[PDB]
């Protein structure tokens, strides 16, 4: 039917080997949150993210239709979501009740802990992977209660503005 | 507020020294990618043996750096700086035969003695003595000087006695500081407060890097130790460092070789002699590794040819072996005193960071020279000798390699060549790097393979090498044949032959990656 | 001087030896009664929680010592007298800092 | 005779060991893990406030130093002990002016 | 040139030459500004100071400069030991060669190994420098413009032009040409502006450079 047809093993296991050759694949379930002096929170988050690490661009139409899109200044302030599980003892609600109490910027640092790297029962993060952001600001968000859901567990949801990224 | 101290004591507290009008921050960092070695004449050190030096412990180890003006002293710690903020490596000291380190033997009343041996001899303790206490680090006390104190201490639970030991340190100005302290014991069935045993020579050797201790047998049971103040070493020099026979330099040559720390680099810090150049060569053939020389620097360009063919290493028996030559002067970075000294571990370092490319195998293709890799980082150069100019053709001949001016500014490696004269694509660097590597991957790969139910065998050698081969071809070090229709496409031919039946045989071919040197441009006209 | 006058370092072990002996006394009550390899799975509980609060950190030097901030060992000697230990790394504290200016 | 004689020198100086001692005392008798990223980050945040007030600028050696206002470095020397060390360059004074009058 | 208790003694020496110190004196300090000193007089003063933290000597080394009127201004002030390990308030050496090698404009140092171990200095007012002299510089031979010309061809900077500036010599004006085909930048050479304009043609094929 087709005679472009042909078979060629030694190509495909070219590619497999190359692929093989990095190391291994992040899970996104690998990751560590320290939210600076509160380090007793850690254990609860449940979902974070990286900063966007764009730049604004500036559009300008040359001579006829040409067309060019240039660099613009960095983009430092953003929004991050942060999911955490919350106890019986409400200790996402003390954190939130204290955040909103006093007016404070705290410092968040973001990483990534994989289980093959990693002495004893301590794990050691990597500066590669590891990004920053600073004066942040907490914020909380309407949680639900309900019945009728008692297999899960409430999740409140926190928004998070970081102000710069640095690494 | 309230009052701010200036030293620290036991208590509490925040204490800020007074501002220094001169002094300097250094940071440092580790890493281990590749392990170099090398040979020179340091301040203070082990001598003879094989010390392994960090980025953050170059100063502690090592010594302080010898001034300039003493003269042919400075240079290997200003190579060892320069190739170190790569990677961690190994280095051997030697020291010259008029060298000894001082001691003080302890009479059985307490009194001290003080007197100075040579490195290789070994303490004697003379009759009427009970114990003596040397300087284990080969570190004389002639500018800093430093004291042993000795005072009691609280009886031991059991009833054995025992007394405070303290090390001080004190400078010619007569800053005073301390360095360490324990309590030790004479008695031998003795234990710390911690739960430690407190025996004065297992004590010394477990929990001090600064002083030993020897005691006589005999005498010991009944010997008494009193208070007394600061007692200084005395006799402890180093001769003239500026002149040092051949056959120390053999001897630490000797030391290197017989070391099982697998480093993957070998290199000569501002050693200018031939015999000790030939044995790291040799060395350096030995253990299928790269390795860079230098020759002096001082030397013009029409004399610099002839100094190469003085060393052994123009042949074919030393390949992968490059001699630099570098006549320029610079300011030094210890103290801007302008200073010359040739390039050894500046190659070294392109080398590294052509490695740290690829993370799998290593990607040794890369060769040293390059506007990119390899950069010279110096204050301010100045030529030593002015309207002059090289031979070009005359070096590529003479396999020395030559140095420029980059794009940017500032001085490149230009060339990497290695000390083979035939014409075999051998005189390119990586070309020897990356069979060498290939060898040794074989060598582990071999050492594993028996232990095994079958042993070495022929059919398990080949899927190994194939992988093996496999991996270095993503690497992008071999490529297919220019001329396709000649040869075929593949690579790396791997095959086993047979004759008879008790010989095998296993050979594999490589195409190995070209470089980009020389380049020509036609312009035309229309 | 054993880094016991500092105020911490007995106030964890005498924590750990109360949650021992509470343990101990209902452990009396099993069948069985108290045993070697009862005692070492409970102990291993309570120090993997000690170590979880932050208590219990791992040597400064990984070279001299390993990477475990406790070893818990059983040793035996003939059949009638069995020894059960275990060794701890208490966590520090900060009180001398020093600053030191400089000039450039 | 060194660069000690101009009276804002040392200010500048005590200025910076004084906001470090008043730092240091924030965090007093604390567990591991804690006291070394504080006191970097927050002598980092110092030492880059006195740059934007104009108090430091660049050396005027770039061939023996770099082009760095200031460094730090912060370790940890024993149980229960802390070192920092810091170093900065000053800003210049305008003291003495002359003129010379030519005639075309 | 100083000696043993600072007796100083004058001399001058051509350009090409290099200094040799007799037995008997201690160290010598030349004008390295290739400026005869013949209308703008300059002079020496030493005033001793303080020892360092070490204990070794140290004095000052000023320079002044005067006119013919009898004005006197002020050029440079240094801070100068005659010991190897000798180090500045500030920490920098003090050796009298380094020092006025690293942060001097006009003034160079030469020492004697031998006698600065037992060497002093005394105060001294006004030493002026004499006998340094400008030779006939209308006439000057073709190996000074050569070896100049080899000075510029192995200039480390960049530049993309070559002026004659009035040289007037075949031989150098085609090692400039040489020097503009080597590089491969643009050359402006010009002949003698007194010819006429019947001797104007052979001069330019008298400079070799007419060709390919």
């Amino acid at each position: 039917g087709h005679n472009n047809t042909k078979g060629n093993r030694k190509f495909i296991k070219g590619r497999y080997t190359a692929n093989a050759a990095k190391g291994e694949r992040l899970v996104s379930s690998e990751f560590l949150l320290t939210f600076a002096g509160h380090e007793d929170i850690s254990v609860l988050v449940r979902t974070s993210q990286i900063p966007e690490m764009t730049r604004e661009d500036v559009e300008d139409y040359g001579p006829n239709g040409v067309k060019f899109n240039q660099h613009g200044p960095i983009r430092n302030s953003g929004e991050i979501q942060v999911q955490c599980v919350e106890t019986i003892e409400g200790d996402i609600l003390q954190f939130i009740k204290d955040r909103i109490a006093a007016k404070d910027y705290v410092d968040i640092t973001m990483a990534a802990t994989p289980e093959s790297k990693s002495s004893g029962v301590n794990a050691v993060t990597k500066a590669a992977t590891t990004i920053e952001m600073l004066d942040c600001k907490i914020y909380s968000d309407a949680i639900d209660f309900s019945t009728e859901d008692v297999t899960a567990a409430v999740r409140p949801s926190l928004r998070i503005v970081y102000n710069w990224i640095e690494w | 507020q309230y009052s701010i101290q200036q030293s620290l004591g036991n208590a509490s507290g925040v204490a800020v020294s007074p501002i220094n009008a001169d002094a300097t921050l250094s940071t440092g960092v580790a890493l281990n990618s590749s392990l170099w070695a090398g040979i020179g004449v340091f301040a203070r050190g082990k001598p003879f043996t094989v010390l392994a030096v960090t980025e953050s412990n170059y100063e502690d180890v090592l010594g302080e750096p010898l001034k300039p003006s003493s003269g042919s002293q400075f240079e290997p710690i200003r190579h060892v700086y320069e190739a170190i903020q790569q990677t961690s490596g190994y280095v051997v000291r030697a020291v010259p035969d008029d060298a000894k380190f001082p001691i003080i033997m302890f009479d059985e009343s307490g009194e001290p003695a003080y007197s100075a041996l040579p490195y290789g001899s070994e303490i004697e303790l003379d009759s009427g003595e009970a114990f003596a206490i040397y300087v284990d680090d080969g570190d004389p006390c002639i500018s800093p000087t430093r004291e042993l104190t000795i005072e009691t201490a609280t009886a031991d639970s059991a009833g054995n006695e025992r007394f405070l030991l303290k090390l001080t340190q004190t400078t010619s100005l007569g800053v005073v500081t301390t360095l360490e302290t324990h309590t030790v014991s004479l008695a031998e069935e003795a234990k710390d407060d911690m739960g430690r045993l407190c025996y004065l020579p297992t004590a010394l050797e477990a929990r001090s890097k600064y002083l030993r201790a020897v005691v006589n047998e005999e005498l010991i049971s009944t010997a008494k130790v009193t208070n007394k103040k600061s007692l200084a070493f005395t006799g402890g020099t180093n001769g003239d460092q500026s002149k040092i026979s051949t056959a120390a330099y053999l001897r630490a040559v000797k030391v290197l070789n017989n070391a099982p720390y697998m480093y993957t680099a070998v290199l000569g810090l501002g050693c200018y002699d031939n015999a000790a150049i030939t044995a790291l060569g040799k060395i350096c053939a030995d253990r299928l590794i790269d390795g860079f020389f230098d020759v002096k620097p001082t030397l013009t360009y029409a004399e610099a040819l002839p100094a190469v063919e003085d060393t052994g290493l123009l042949g074919t028996d030393y390949v992968s072996c490059s001699v630099y030559h570098y006549p320029f002067s610079c300011k030094d970075k210890w103290t801007q005193s302008r200073v010359v000294f040739g390039l050894s571990g500046v190659a070294y370092a392109a080398k590294a960071r052509g490695v740290k490319k690829n993370s799998d195998v290593g990607g040794w293709h890369y060769s040293p020279a390059g506007e990119e890799r390899a950069v010279i980082a110096r204050a301010s150069i100045q030529p030593l000798y002015p309207e002059d100019t090289p031979d070009e053709e005359a070096m590529v001949k003479g396999r020395l390699n030559k140095v420029s001016v980059g794009t940017s500014g500032q001085m490149i490696i230009d060339d990497a060549l290695t000390c083979c004269t035939q014409d075999n694509y051998l005189h390119f660097q990586h070309v020897p790097s990356l069979m060498n590597a290939i060898s040794r991957f074989f060598v582990q790969l071999a050492r594993q393979m028996k232990h095994s139910p079958d042993g070495i065998t022929a059919a398990g050698l080949t899927k190994g090498m194939t992988k093996l081969l496999d991996r270095f071809v993503a690497s992008g070090a071999l490529v297919a044949p220019r001329d396709p229709d000649a040869d075929g496409t593949e690579p790396y031919v791997l095959k086993v032959t047979q004759a008879e039946f008790d010989k095998w045989e296993v050979v594999w071919a490589c195409c190995p990656t070209g470089v980009a040197r020389r380049i020509q441009g036609v312009p035309l006209l229309i």
